[PDB]
């Protein structure tokens, strides 16, 4: 086509997104980790998420408003990379890699357990 | 804007 | 912080958003444009327009799944707009520019407009 | 992956 695009548009809306976020506005799903709750918008976490994507196009599950994860899944883990997918931003330490490419692994997100893999072999 |  | 960011996850998260709507999935609204109907998911439209922003943040106007658009909006302007919001790319042309423009300003979706005011000023 |  001949379209023009909007460089910063992306970033943009998930700006928002993650606004809407911070304020519960029209989040639709609870994630429960152990004795820990996080709010969030399915859509989000289905373009994510290999693991959610399958959840959410379930014909039943698609309708549920609590998810229980493994209760192998570390809150911490999770709550990091819930961050990413709302900012982009992976808050990757010596002290949660482990946690965060286990939490990764599990939601089928590729480009999080590549760049783990990478951060460990460097310190081997 | 830019051409894409 | 002290986050990595992946560059391009903002756009895949937009990409994704973009094939959930094209098939239908987890749409929680339908735009009524004069003869035209639009499904779409609301957190999209509230994070690309200030007039979603302000209709699905309501007390009232967040629980519709129907919501009519002004008569005078013209349906080709807004399925525009709503490709724009989904994907970044604004498809303007000659033929269309006024209608786009237009239904930008009611939208609230400010560099839209400016780019429009800027093209039409170029051919002045 | 970048340094943000
Ligand atoms: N929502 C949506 C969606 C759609 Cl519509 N199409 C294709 N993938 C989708 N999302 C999704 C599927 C698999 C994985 C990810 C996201 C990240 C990753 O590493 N694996
Ligand atoms: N959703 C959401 C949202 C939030 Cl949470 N905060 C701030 N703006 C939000 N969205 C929004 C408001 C005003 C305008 C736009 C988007 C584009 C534009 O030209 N005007
Ligand atoms: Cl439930
Ligand atoms: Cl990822
Ligand atoms: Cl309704
Ligand atoms: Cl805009």
């Amino acid at each position: 086509d001949s379209c023009i695009q909007f460089t910063r548009h992306a970033s943009d809306v998930l700006l928002n997104l993650n606004r809407l976020r911070s304020r519960d506005i029209l989040t639709d799903v609870v994630i429960v980790v152990s004795r820990e709750q996080f709010r969030a918008h399915k859509t989000v976490l289905m373009a994510c998420s290999g693991l959610f994507y399958s959840i959410f196009t379930d014909q039943l599950k698609c309708n549920l408003s609590v998810i229980n994860l493994d209760p192998e899944i570390n809150p911490e883990g999770f709550c990091i990379l819930l961050d990413f997918m709302y900012t982009s931003r992976l808050n990757l330490r010596e002290g949660n890699i482990m946690a965060v490419m286990a939490t990764a692994m599990y939601l089928q997100m590729e480009h999080v357990v590549d760049t783990c893999r990478k951060f460990i072999k460097a310190s081997e | 804007w830019v051409i894409p």
